């Protein structure tokens, strides 16, 4: 009944990338018990996080914990003169002039 | 002279010539 | 053992064959009289001509072709030309009056009195063949006998010869350049035959070959002969594995196996890779990566469509000359990296390769340079729908006020042909967009 | 192979067909005796389109010469090329029609239509595959405008599924030649509408403008005008008798240029017309031929294309040219002048290219244009007809042969209906 | 370029392979004819018109192209030079054609004299207030 | 004609907004021919694999 | 099974054929130039004879 | 012997007589046609 | 290819353009028969700018000749260089304008525009990439003024993106030839500010001044003034026809010179002008060329730039030279008299260099300069106009053609607006 | 594997690249017709299996008068016949023209040839773009070319060698507009920008070198 449920095909996504914690023979059983406790996946069948230029989207972390992760989005105000994003100040300047 | 430029075409140390100046030419 | 019977219908078919068979007579050692001076071939096994040629009782070679036209003004050129003694006199069928750009005439009135002789000649040609791979039909859509009589010929051939393979190399009406007014009617009404009674239909735009000739070659103001040479090179490349030796030979059945995903999807796209003049081959080399990347460009395509907007469903690469499979593998691994060539989701491999060791043969007074390598991409794309979308608009514009239908209905055709053909083309459009939709979810938020 | 039985009725028909057969015999290489003295093999490969194989190794024309009075046949028989025609094909009466349509259709043409139909039944059934018939006549005269339409009405019964062409000389706007000419013009258009597959309308001062402005001829005779009409007459069928890259017969042009069965009045043209002193100031080249093809100072009818919308346009080319240049020129002319072409036909140009050019010319072309600007000629003839018919001006010269006035009423009603139907596709 | 004394074989000069420049074909306005020459005769094929082309020239052109451009092999060289027999037929009282003939013709006429039969370009017509012909 | 005159700035500004938005859309996706991608930009990376 | 590829002399032959094609292109360009000049001269000859007769 | 183009027809200027000759005719009700032994003008 | 379609108009236009086509055929080495006989291969690849291709290697000029009488047409056709032109390009009428702007613009000249338009569309659709047009006429005539302006205002809306140049000859203040010429001058100047991109103002007595003091010419006929006009007529389009270190076409001299769409009146100049007696006593150097370009006696309009402010200055140099002693000299002339250049543009100088000189000259240079001192020509033409119009001196020769009498009033109003607009942009800080 | 594609845009770019490629041909073993009379040439020159070396450059200009001298003179044999890209009209000292109206229909050909040059590249270090701020195609088309080069290739380094407008001398009037508008775009699409000035080189040529009266060469 269940079929693989992938995402939109983008660039910058490998044709085949598996999480390196599944292929580790040392530190294997502790990883499997951790995955069972977290309830992610322990089976071998759908074990490709990135396939056919798309995300697996099926056997992960319920698709809401993944999105609600990391720091929140930053207000687009100005880049300081050391940030790597300071090359793109010229578009932020134009967007501030637009309003 | 167009006779000179045909005799001098095949002059050298390891060059075979069949043309002859003022006479019959070889059959090969 | 590997025969192939060519059928050339119409003026476009005959003039295409006049270059195709000169190319075939030059690839093998065939003089225009019909002689083979030397039995040994530089790349084959002393019977390589059996795909196209047959022996007679006088040490002569005769092509396995039937030239059909409803008027003799172009077939008598073959009967009086340089290859007058090469062809059997019966192998060049002719009619009395042409259909005069009318599908109805060539399908119902004029074509009924000449179809029996053509089927008789096809039967006597296929009698000699013991290993007949398939047919190769050459016609054009914008005509009366290339669109009307070819339809009747394919309808009778399908019921006569069963599930034997057949291929057509048709000429499609260009988006902007046309030589006829009533051309969209004939081009619409012949879609049912190339959809139903076909195995792999090829569509060729004259305009796209015009851009290829003016841009890649240094030929400004080309004619139909320079257009026909390229089509001859392509049909030579699609059949070169049935004659000559190579690393990875591919027959015409592996073609439809690795190219046709569904029986109603048999419209791939043709492009020839190293189409350059002798002027510009002096500077650049012709490596496998160069002529694999150049095949994917929209300008190099032989129809006026943009493959970037569509997605590839299958791809068949046919290689000629100095080609070792390592180079093909490297080129394919290169072209899988880039974002531009986007494949469909249900085809993870999407490539079929074929390698032959013979470089393509040039003709005297030809346009293309003599090269070491040649590729002929033959791939189906969802980007072929933007020709049917352009044709349906013209048919709807003409038929909405019922312009030229009086020349058709009074010639035996029931007037409901146009509506049914338009509905068929609409169903084809919907089917071609049904196989292109990604079976994935559009993220969230 | 494909056979044309050329018919001509009247003084205009005979004097045009004389130059027509002169031009054809020059092009196919036929001396005035009748034999072949040409220098090519292509001139004999399709010579049976216009000629008959006979005794002497010579070729006689398929010409049917018809007149009610033999006055002008005397001049063509005394010409340089008057000995080729068979003596049996000359059909002639004793009294002329006197510019009367009724005499050429009911009284004097009726006694002569038997022998003409015998001659054309013989000439049409000596054919392996007859393509169609060809008539040259005039719409102003008496034996042309009556006898030719009687011949069409009698021939279309015998051969209904064949192609009929009419290179009629339609009346001239400014100065006429016959006073009673609008009556003949209306009564003959009423027959040519229902009777003819392809009609070619030629005006006389259109040719006068050509000879005066384009060719800069100070003293032009009628030989030059007949030469121009013959040149555009031979260019329509030039792909039947010579090979080419794209061939088109009469039937292909009939299919492409006739949308609905009542629009077949075309405006002929001839492309490489250049003055003597302007010959070296311009080159023969496909853009500089297709520009003069579409020019208003080159049409053989006295109504410019700007008065209406171009419906369909033919272009039959002759010579060594490239197809890409031709098919880009015909697309460019449609793209630039987008308001003068009908929007409901995506392509308004049919193109054919032949192989052999005329002698002494690199390139040649023959413009054939179906336009909705020819409806202003029929309006002009119709209003002149109403001015004449309101007071019954010359009507007693027509009723005196037993004609009803309802004929005139119905002949003007058909013209009015065709004018209103041409106006339907103006928008 | 086919004339060279040092490459004479059997009395005919030939062009070597090392003197061919690849850029010469894309030179429209370098190798071109300027004036040419007329003849005071009727048109036709004759012995005094220089670029007169018969039906024996096109057959020769098709023959030479099918003869591989007349290669000349040598010892220890597969192809050395190009034979001069393939370009002989492009190698050459008579008057100049370019002097104008309109100076001995009639004078140009004003526009209203030219408009004697059908009127073109009148301000008080329909077509003056419509889009013109480009 | 004044109603024609004032329109040109809005059309040109819409064209420029479309051009800049097309370019940033192309910048969200990666470069063509992923062999040009430097090692600091792949989603795999040395840092994310560990 | 084990073909390495074309040797040096075959590629040299292909290069020589390409050079021959370049030479043929030169010859045919000269051909078409002389054809155009021929027919220009023909037209001007006819025009001059007609002017003399006028 | 100039090529036959629609600008090369000329009039015989030094021609005075313009008589025609009735080659076509009737003898006894039969449409007789005889050979022209003379042109226009007595030539 | 960037080809110019040349448009003669009237007697002045024809007499200038005959000499202009003479110098163009001299530069490209074209004989009167129409062939090529140049001594260099640099004269042929850019011949499509002015010359169309005819049969047999014949080059026909890209000119249409317009007149309202056959007096000047027949003279230029019978001249030594009259056989290059196409016979169909001669379009003329029977009845002249009679030195009437209204006859040339409304009644007689309107009969002829539909044939000149036919020839122009005949000639412009044969262009592959047409750059623009070029008109030569005079503002004191009847068909140079009226018919030329109708051509200007009728080919502009068909081809609304090209570059339009007019080499107009505006009336002289002092020497006069036509009594009624202020009316024509005003009514053409009012129309010349809506349908032109570049206008070159030339006065006859300015050319007389050049011939009498600079050239030391003693009996200058109209041919010498025609050469003076035509040398700078060919000195502007020279970068299209020849290569150079710094190229500039008509449009590059259009964007860089006119600041606003109603300031396009320049004063031409030509640098290496000397008498025949002073031929060998001169070193043709850049400091001897720029010094003569900016001299007040060199401009071909009788408006002294010392009475105004130089809005923009353009200079096109010809001949082999480098780019130090060009730019240093133009900096020096920008810094020496800085009171004559507007301060609200910091760099008023445009410079182009081509390295193919005219024959017989090592170096040459053409001046094009936009100045607000051109208002003294307009205001003085207006003064002579209003000394005439208030008494209705010759208005019956204009009113009798249907022209409304308010047209003179709005022409005078627009002329005064031009003068005031030039006045505000002078003292602007 | 250490290759550097050069791009020359405009008259300044072409007249710089002529001297650049003369020096490149002399420095390696490359004859002016592309022949040989030892792998240092692979950075700038490509290889064909017949003894012919092809430069890794594109000469792009909108006016035809500057590039047509390259395909006529001495080094006409060296360059590929297509690598010299040429338009019909120019930008006419207008950044807006060469950036929005005329430069749009040319950029596809330049992008395609840049892609075909990069297909020959396996170790592409970066680009070298030569243009000038004061022109129209050197400011408009150069900005658009780098602006789509960044989306085509990403973080690959593009180095600038730009002719900055001089303080005292100038060849144009409208050049502050172009130099304002192109530095708004050469900030986010240029990793480095080496600036040069014409009058400083004039003073260098006058004082250090003996050459008074120096041309652009
Ligand atoms: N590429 C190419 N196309 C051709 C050639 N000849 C004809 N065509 C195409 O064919 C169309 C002409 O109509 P055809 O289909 O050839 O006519 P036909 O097959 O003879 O049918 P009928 O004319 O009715 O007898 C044109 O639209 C051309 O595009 C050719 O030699 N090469
Ligand atoms: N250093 C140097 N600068 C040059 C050279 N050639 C031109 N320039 C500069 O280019 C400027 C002139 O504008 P161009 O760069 O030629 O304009 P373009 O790139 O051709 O583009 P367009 O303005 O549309 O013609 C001058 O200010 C010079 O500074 C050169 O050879 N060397
Ligand atoms: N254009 C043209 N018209 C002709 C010619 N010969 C006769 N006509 C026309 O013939 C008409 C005169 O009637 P005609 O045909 O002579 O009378 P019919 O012989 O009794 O039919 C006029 O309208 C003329 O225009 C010709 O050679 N050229
Ligand atoms: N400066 C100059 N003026 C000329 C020339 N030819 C005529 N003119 C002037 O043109 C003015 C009158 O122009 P006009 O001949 O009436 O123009 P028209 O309307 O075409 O006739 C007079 O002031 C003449 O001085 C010339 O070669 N140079
Ligand atoms: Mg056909
Ligand atoms: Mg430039």
């Amino acid at each position: 009944i269940h079929l693989p449920r992938f995402s939109l095909k983008q660039g910058m996504i490998p044709r085949h990338y598996v999480m390196p914690w599944k292929q580790n023979m040392k530190f294997r059983n502790v990883n499997l018990k951790h995955a069972e406790a977290c309830g992610i996946h322990a089976g071998p069948l759908e074990d490709s996080l990135f396939l056919d230029h798309s995300e697996r989207l099926c056997h992960g972390e319920d698709r809401k914990v993944v999105l609600k992760k990391g720091p929140p989005e930053i207000k687009i105000a100005d880049m300081p003169l050391h940030s790597p994003l300071s090359r793109y100040q010229s578009t932020v300047i134009s967007h501030g002039f637009r309003r | 002279p167009r006779k000179l430029y045909d005799v001098a075409r095949n002059t050298g140390a390891h060059t075979s010539s069949g043309l002859a100046t003022s006479g019959f030419r070889t059959a090969k | 053992m590997r025969e192939c019977i060519s059928i050339h219908v119409g003026q476009a078919g005959v003039q295409i064959g006049n270059a195709c068979w000169e190319l075939y007579c030059l690839e093998h050692g065939i003089q225009p009289d019909g002689q083979m001076p030397s039995d040994k071939t530089i790349g084959g096994g002393d019977d390589s001509f059996n795909t196209f040629f047959s022996e007679t009782g006088a040490g002569k070679h005769v092509p396995r072709a039937v030239f059909v036209d409803l008027e003799p003004t172009v077939v008598d050129e073959v009967r009086t030309g340089t290859y007058r003694q090469l062809f059997h006199p019966e192998q060049l069928i002719t009619g009395k009056e042409d259909a005069a750009n009318n599908y109805a005439r060539g399908h119902y009135t004029i074509g009924k009195e000449i179809v029996d002789l053509v089927l008789d000649r096809i039967r006597k040609l296929a009698d000699l063949c013991t290993g007949l791979q398939g047919f190769l039909i050459f016609h054009s859509f914008g005509g009366g006998t290339g669109s009307g009589f070819a339809s009747l010929l394919m309808e009778r051939l399908s019921v006569d010869y069963g599930k034997k393979s057949k291929l057509e190399f048709a000429i499609y009406p260009a988006p902007q350049v046309s030589t006829a007014v009533v051309e969209p009617y004939n081009s619409i009404l012949t879609t049912h035959t190339t959809l139903e009674h076909s195995d792999c239909a090829f569509m060729v735009d004259n305009e796209a070959i015009y851009d290829i000739c003016r841009r890649n070659l240094d030929i400004e103001r080309p004619t139909y002969t320079n257009l026909n040479r390229l089509i001859g090179q392509i049909v030579s490349s699609i059949t070169a594995s049935l004659r000559f030796d190579g690393a990875l030979n591919v027959d015409l059945t592996e073609f439809q196996t690795n190219l046709v995903p569904y029986p109603r999807i048999h419209f791939p796209l043709a492009t020839y890779a190293p189409v350059i003049s002798a002027e510009k081959a002096y500077h650049e080399q012709l490596s496998v990566a160069e002529i694999t990347n150049a095949c994917f460009e929209p300008a190099n395509q032989m129809v006026k469509c943009d493959p970037r907007h569509g997605k590839y469903m299958a791809c068949c690469m046919l290689y000629r000359g100095d080609v070792v499979p390592k180079d093909v593998n490297a080129a394919i691994a290169t072209i899988k990296t880039k974002r531009t060539i986007q494949f469909v989701d249900w085809c993870p491999t999407g490539f079929k390769v074929g390698i032959n060791y013979q470089p393509p043969t040039v003709v005297p007074g030809g346009d293309l340079a003599k090269v070491q390598r040649a590729v002929c991409m033959l791939s189906n794309t969802t980007a072929i729908a933007e020709a049917w979308a352009r044709l349906d608009h013209k048919l709807d514009l003409m038929y909405a006020k019922r312009a030229f239908v009086h020349w058709y209905v009074g010639e035996g055709m029931e007037e409901g042909e146009f509506s049914e053909a338009r509905e068929d083309l609409a169903a084809l459009e919907k089917d071609y967009e049904e196989v292109g939709v990604d079976s994935v979810e559009a993220e969230a938020e | 192979m494909r056979e044309i039985v050329h018919l001509q009725a009247g003084q205009c028909g005979n004097q045009i067909g004389a130059k027509f057969w002169e031009v054809i015999s020059d092009e196919h290489g036929i001396d005035p005796t009748g034999t072949y003295h040409g220098d090519s093999d292509l001139q004999l490969e399709r010579i049976n389109v216009y000629y008959n194989e006979a005794t002497g190794g010579k070729y006689v024309p398929r010409a049917v010469l018809v007149d009610l009075e033999p006055g002008t046949m005397d001049s063509v028989r005394s010409g340089p090329f008057g000995q080729i025609f068979r003596p049996d094909n000359f059909v002639f009466g004793q009294s002329g029609a006197g510019n009367n349509w009724a005499k050429g259709h009911y009284t004097e043409g009726a006694e002569l239509v038997d022998s003409v139909l015998d001659v054309v039944r013989k000439e049409a059934e000596s054919c392996d595959c007859l393509q169609g018939f060809q008539l040259t006549h005039s719409l102003g005269g008496g034996t042309g405008s009556g006898m030719g339409t009687l011949l069409i009405s009698k021939i279309r019964e015998e051969y209904p599924d064949r192609i009929m062409n009419t290179f009629s000389v339609v009346p001239s706007p400014k100065v006429s030649d016959t006073v009673v000419e609008p009556y003949n013009a209306t009564l003959s258009v009423h027959q040519l509408v229902e009777n003819t597959d392809e009609t070619y309308c030629i005006d006389n001062e259109a040719l006068y403008d050509i000879c005066f402005r384009t060719l800069k001829l100070t003293t032009p005779t009628y030989g030059d005008l007949n030469h121009l009409v013959s040149a555009t007459m031979s260019g329509v069928t030039t792909c039947l008798r010579f090979p080419g890259q794209l061939n088109a017969d009469l039937r292909k042009l009939a299919v492409n240029m006739v949308p609905f069965p009542r629009l077949h009045f075309f405006m002929p043209g001839f492309a490489p017309l250049t003055s003597r002193g302007s010959q070296q100031y311009r080159a023969l080249t496909v853009p500089e031929l297709t520009q003069q093809m579409f020019d208003a100072k080159n049409m053989m009818a006295a109504c410019d294309p700007r008065h209406g919308r171009y419906l369909t346009v033919a272009a039959v080319f002759r010579g060594r040219m490239s197809m890409k240049e031709v098919d880009e020129q015909m697309l460019n002319v449609q793209n630039k002048n987008s308001s003068y072409f009908v929007e409901w036909i995506p392509n308004n140009v049919k193109t054919a290219v032949c192989d052999i050019p005329p002698r002494g010319l690199k390139m040649s072309a023959t413009f054939i244009g179906n336009s909705t600007a020819i409806q202003e000629l029929f309006k002009r003839i119709s209003e002149q007809f109403t001015a004449m018919f309101r007071r019954k001006a010359f009507l007693h010269w027509y009723t005196g042969e037993g004609m009803d006035e309802m004929e005139f009423t119905e002949a003007e009603s058909n013209m009015n209906d065709l004018v209103s139907e041409y106006q339907q596709y103006q928008d | 370029d086919f004339d060279n004394a040092y490459f004479t074989l059997l009395g005919v000069p030939n062009k070597p392979l090392q003197c061919l420049d690849i850029t010469e074909t894309g030179q429209r306005l370098r190798n071109r004819y300027h004036e040419g020459k007329l003849a005071p005769i009727a048109p036709g094929i004759n012995r005094v018109d220089w670029p007169c082309f018969t039906r024996a020239i096109e057959d020769w052109s098709r023959f030479v192209s099918s003869a591989g451009e007349f290669k000349l092999p040598c010892a220890s060289k597969k192809v050395e030079s190009f034979s001069g027999y393939a370009v002989r037929y492009l190698k050459p009282f008579c008057l100049n054609q370019n002097p104008s003939l309109d100076r001995y013709g009639q004078k140009p006429l004003p526009f209203d004299s030219l408009n004697a039969f059908r009127r073109f370009g009148s301000n008080y017509s329909r077509v003056n207030y419509l889009t013109p012909w480009h | 004609n004044m109603t024609l005159g004032l329109m040109r700035g809005t059309i040109h500004r819409c064209t420029k907004f479309n051009q800049e938005m097309y370019i940033t859309r192309g910048l969200i996706k990666g470069p063509l021919s992923k062999s040009h991608l430097e090692t600091r930009e792949k989603l795999d990376r040395p840092l994310v694999r560990m | 099974d084990r073909w390495k590829g074309m040797s040096q002399e075959q590629l040299e032959e292909i290069r020589l054929v390409q050079r021959q094609q370049v030479q043929e292109k030169l010859r045919l360009q000269e051909e078409e130039r002389q054809r155009d000049m021929d027919w220009d001269r023909r037209r001007i000859q006819k025009a001059r004879a007609t002017l003399l007769f006028e | 012997g100039l090529p036959f183009l629609p600008g090369t027809s000329f009039k015989d200027l030094t021609k005075t007589a313009f008589h025609r000759s009735q080659t076509l005719g009737y003898r006894n009700g039969y449409a007789v046609v005889r050979r022209p032994t003379v042109g226009i003008g007595g030539d």
